[PDB]
């Protein structure tokens, strides 16, 4: 996948969190990329390998 | 007046959601417990972004105007806000000095080239930075002197504009019928991150002990310990530079001064050794009629050397001290003394009329102007036979048509300026391969003691 920028690998899935209204991605500790929000629809995806 | 912000102008420093995480960041922030100005108006300093609050249930804070010179001639931003909504605009603007029915706007005078347009109590802080060509905004509102609370700033605009900014104003809304001013510098902050995502707390992890242990640990609750936080180094001032004497100095007044000079056809060289050359005697010695330096710079001559230096001397007329230089041709600079053409010395040239001149006539000093091929850079001939111009063999008798290549300048005291007899010394500078040669003195620097530094 490519989301505006973010290049990765993974499944992606229906998520449940809520991020700000101007918050694109989401961050773990360790700090590897496990969410996303669709730019077109605007909604959180969560990015598991 | 100046007041004491407490916990004030936090922003989220991006994107990314993120909930309960103690996170350290280093970035632009506004330091707890500032010193930040107080107004109740002029042209401020930005120099690293800024934080900006306000309060009041009427509108008076009607946007800010920003940029370099606030005029024309170069470019500056304008954020404004009548009664209807905001106005962002770029242009290169003509700016009262002072700027400001319910009729309005003396603020500018001109809207030339523009670049970019848009159209569209109380407390109101903004943050407001420019990195690379981006000027970001970041705002708050949260409704009732500041006070006293933590509520972190969200990100509102971006504009790529490239413009330069030095200086800042604010736009008021007069009468006809409070604000305070923060700076940004480099910090790092521990955020304490909700379960929303959103920053409830913040340690700024450099003001005091505990502070910097909770930066240490990335946390916001220390146990009951001790902890290594950091290192106290002494620092160091001035850097004393010790080094050995040099005590002979250049012997230049043996050859400025000897009571007789050589004639231009064999001129005197006298090479310098290796020592400590003074050139400040020769600079405020005499009027010096010509002292031009082609390589080396002369008013910082006691900040270079080199391997070896080099003196010549002669005695030339008054109106050829012009064709000692690099590049020239004449009667004196093609047969008697020739200069390359990277030359790297200093010729000088001062008058002794009263000294080498003598009435009815003083037949000492010579000059050859008869050689049958053009000197080359730097050599020196003695030889006195008979230049033969013609085709017949002479043998070595003056006659016709061969001359005798010697003749003698006829100095008198009776002479205009331009055929008196000058006095000239040429230097010449050289580095073939010598790490530590003759060169010029500095300053002992005092050796202190009790004191570390350099
Ligand atoms: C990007 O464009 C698409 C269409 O090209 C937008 O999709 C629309 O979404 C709304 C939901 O509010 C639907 O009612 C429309 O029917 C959709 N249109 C189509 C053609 O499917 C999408 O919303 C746009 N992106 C954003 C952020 O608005
Ligand atoms: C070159 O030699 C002359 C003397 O021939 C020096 O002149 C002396 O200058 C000092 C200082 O002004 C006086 O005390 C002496 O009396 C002078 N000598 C005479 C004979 O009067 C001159 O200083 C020398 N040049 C240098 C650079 O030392
Ligand atoms: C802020 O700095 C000024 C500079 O002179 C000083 O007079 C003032 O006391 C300072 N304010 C605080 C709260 O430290
Ligand atoms: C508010 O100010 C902007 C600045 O140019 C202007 O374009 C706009 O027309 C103003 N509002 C009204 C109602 O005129
Ligand atoms: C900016 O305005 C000045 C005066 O109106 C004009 O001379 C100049 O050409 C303009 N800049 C550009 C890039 O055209
Ligand atoms: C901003 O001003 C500096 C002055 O030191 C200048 O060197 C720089 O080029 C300017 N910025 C841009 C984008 O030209
Ligand atoms: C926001 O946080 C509060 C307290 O942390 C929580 O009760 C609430 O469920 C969260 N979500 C909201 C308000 O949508």
């Amino acid at each position: 996948f490519n989301f505006n920028g973010l290049t990765g690998t993974g499944v992606l899935t229906e998520s449940n969190k809520k991020f700000l209204p101007f918050q694109q991605f989401g961050r773990d500790i360790a700090d590897t990329t496990d969410a996303v929000r669709d730019p077109q629809t605007l909604e959180i995806l969560d990015i598991t390998p | 007046s100046y007041t004491n912000s407490f916990t004030r102008g936090v922003y989220y420093p991006d994107k990314v959601f993120r909930s309960s995480v103690l996170h350290s960041t280093q970035d632009l922030f506004l330091p707890f417990f500032s010193n930040v100005t107080w107004f109740h108006n002029p042209a401020l300093p930005f120099n690293d972004g800024v934080y900006f609050a306000s309060t009041e249930k009427s509108n008076i804070i009607r946007g800010w105007i920003f940029g370099t010179t606030l005029d024309s001639k170069t470019q500056s931003l304008l954020i404004v806000n009548n009664a209807t909504n905001v106005v962002i605009k770029v242009c290169e603007f003509q700016f009262c000095n002072d700027p400001f029915m319910e009729s309005e706007f003396r603020v500018y005078s001109s809207a030339n080239n523009c670049t970019f347009e848009y159209v569209s109590k109380n407390l109101r802080e903004f943050v407001f930075k420019n990195i690379d060509g981006y000027f970001k905004i970041y705002s708050k509102h949260t409704p009732i002197d500041l006070p006293q609370g933590f509520s972190a700033l969200e990100p509102l605009v971006d504009l790529p504009i490239g413009i330069n900014i030095t200086r800042f104003q604010t736009l008021l809304a007069l009468h006809r019928s409070a604000y305070y001013v923060g700076y940004l510098q480099p910090r790092t902050f521990l955020l304490k991150y909700n379960e929303n995502g959103t920053i409830t707390d913040a340690v700024d992890c450099a003001l005091d002990p505990l502070s910097e242990t909770k930066c240490t640990l990335k946390s916001f609750t220390v146990e009951k310990g001790i902890y290594q936080t950091s290192n106290f180094r002494v620092q160091p001032t001035e850097s004393i530079v010790r080094f050995p004497n040099i005590t002979n100095l250049c012997p230049f007044h043996e050859v400025f001064n000897a009571t007789t000079f050589a004639s231009v056809y064999a001129w005197n060289r006298k090479r310098i050794s290796n020592c400590v050359a003074d050139y400040s005697v020769i600079y405020n010695f005499a009027p010096f009629f010509a002292f031009k330096c082609y390589g080396v710079s002369p008013t910082k001559l006691n900040d270079l050397c080199f391997t070896n230096v080099y003196a010549d001397s002669f005695v030339i007329r008054g109106n050829e001290v012009s064709q000692i230089a690099p590049g020239q041709t004449g009667n004196i600079a093609d047969y008697n003394y020739k200069l390359p053409d990277d030359f790297t010395g200093c010729v000088i040239a001062w008058n002794s009329n009263k000294l080498d001149s003598k009435p009815s006539g003083n037949y000492n000093y010579l000059y050859r102007l008869f050689r049958k091929s053009k000197l080359k850079p730097f050599e020196r001939d003695i030889s006195t036979e008979i230049y033969q111009a013609g085709n017949k063999p002479c043998n070595g008798v003056a006659g016709s048509n061969c001359y005798s290549p010697l003749q003698s300048y006829g100095f008198r005291p009776t002479y205009g300026v331009g055929h008196q007899p000058y006095r000239v010394v040429v230097l010449s500078f050289e580095l073939l391969h010598a790490p530590a040669t003759v060169c010029g003195p500095k300053k002992s620097t005092n050796l202190v003691k009790n004191k570390c530094v350099n």
